[PDB]
């Protein structure tokens, strides 16, 4: 009958105490006929009861999409606890169980390197400010940019890439008007990862 | 975000003199009062 997909929290949400990390259990292909969907949640096998189901919404293909959101403690996810979502529905021979947890392996600290634009790029009105982050593990990481204390938002970051030593790397590219760079403005690449002190570091870049 | 709170969070998460219950208690207090 229905299918289940279990999603982890965003890397930033488990690293910053200001955020509230959530695990999301998504059920699709729930029929009109058998619409009842029951969720059971366990952390390392112990059932938990703070899960909240969101309003379901019928889909363009005439099935129900039902979602249960489970808030989790930052420490538990980081310390490897297993989150299991149990979904019960009448169209199933049996309940479907999906499990997720942080990747295993010793965490490795990211090295953060800011790189100015290539001189060849100065012929354009916009330049690229680059932030290379390498040697980190697990691949869960968050990267942002700011200037003067405010958030530079015109950036894009590549997904993590597995390196030859088993760690990961990525590049974040912030695009700014060439004038802003030429004027001496200072930019900062902020990186959040479990293996960094305070789960946070910043590296500046300026002319 | 408040960096002070983040520092206290990280410190409590890695304090070796705490067991799971105490770590959880300390982190929750840091979470609510800042
Ligand atoms: C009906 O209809 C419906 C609806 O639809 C829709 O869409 C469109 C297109 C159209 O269609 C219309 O209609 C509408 O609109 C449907 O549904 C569907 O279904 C499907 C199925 O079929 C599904 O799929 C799935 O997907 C997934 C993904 O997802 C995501 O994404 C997407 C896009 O991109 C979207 O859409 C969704 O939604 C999602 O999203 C997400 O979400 C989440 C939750 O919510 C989130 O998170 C959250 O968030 C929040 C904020 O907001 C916070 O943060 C929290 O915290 C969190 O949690 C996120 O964010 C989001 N994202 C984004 C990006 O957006 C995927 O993944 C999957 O895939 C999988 O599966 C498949 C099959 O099926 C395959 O193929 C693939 O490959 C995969 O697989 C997998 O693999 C893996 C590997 O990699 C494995 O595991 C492994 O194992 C190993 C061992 O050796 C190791 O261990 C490793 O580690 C691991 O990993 C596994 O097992 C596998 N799996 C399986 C199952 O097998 C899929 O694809 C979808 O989703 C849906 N949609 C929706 C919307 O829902 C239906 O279908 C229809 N029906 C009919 C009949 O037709």
């Amino acid at each position: 009958g229905p299918s289940v997909f279990l999603f982890p929290p965003k890397p930033k949400d488990t690293l910053m105490i200001s955020r509230t990390p959530e695990v999301t259990c998504v059920v699709v292909d729930v029929s009109h006929e058998d619409p009842e969907v029951k969720f059971n949640w366990y952390v390392d096998g112990v059932e938990v009861h703070n899960a909240k189901t969101k309003p379901r919404e019928e889909q363009y293909n005439s099935t129900y999409r039902v979602v249960s959101v489970l808030t989790v403690l930052h420490q538990d996810w980081l310390n490897g606890k297993e989150y299991k979502c149990k979904v019960s529905n009448k169209a199933l021979p049996a309940p479907i169980e999906k499990t997720i947890s942080k990747a295993k392996g010793q965490p490795r600290e990211p090295q953060v390197y800011t790189l100015p634009p290539s001189r060849d790029e100065l012929t354009k009105n916009q330049v690229s400010l680059t932030c290379l982050v390498k040697g980190f593990y697990p691949s869960d990481i968050a990267v942002e940019w700011e200037s003067n204390g405010q958030p530079e938002n015109n950036y894009k970051t590549t997904p993590p890439v597995l390196d030859s030593d088993g760690s990961f790397f990525l590049y974040s590219k912030l695009t700014v008007d060439k004038s802003r760079w030429q004027q001496g403005n200072v930019f900062s690449c902020s990186v959040m990862h479990e293996a960094l002190h305070n789960h946070y570091t910043q590296k500046s870049l300026s002319l | 975000f408040n960096m002070q709170c983040q520092r206290r969070f990280y410190e409590a998460l890695h304090d070796p003199n705490l067991n799971e219950e105490q770590r959880n208690a300390k982190i929750k207090s840091i979470r609510d009062d800042c």
